[PDB]
């Protein structure tokens, strides 16, 4: 969840209001582009 | 929403809602609402 009211999408488009749904939102996208970026950073050292 | 003798806050009365289809236009024309902050869900889309 990244600290917001659920891991689903499509869960937490139609369980609240549209100017405060983009709160909710802005934690799932930061979570996972860490997630791939510490992805990437492995794969380069391992590459070398 | 009809009721008489809404129970004192001391001791609240609680009812259990199962087993039935919700419209919540009832619950919208029996009170002149006066404040509806619904937190977990949006009012809007209520009924899906
Ligand atoms: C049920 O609702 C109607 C419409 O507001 C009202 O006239 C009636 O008194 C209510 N019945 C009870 C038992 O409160």
């Amino acid at each position: 969840k990244f600290g917001a009211i659920s891991s689903v999408l499509n869960d937490i488009l139609s369980r609240l209001d549209p100017p405060e749904a983009e709160v909710q939102i802005d934690r799932l996208i930061t979570g996972r582009l860490q997630s791939l970026q510490t992805y990437v950073t492995q794969q380069l050292i391992r590459a070398a | 929403f009809n009721a008489t003798r809404f129970a004192s806050v001391y001791a609240w009365n609680r009812t259990r809602i199962s087993n039935c289809v919700a419209d919540y236009s009832v619950l919208y024309n029996f009170a002149p609402f006066f404040a509806f902050k619904c937190y977990g869900v949006s009012p809007t889309k209520l009924n899906d």
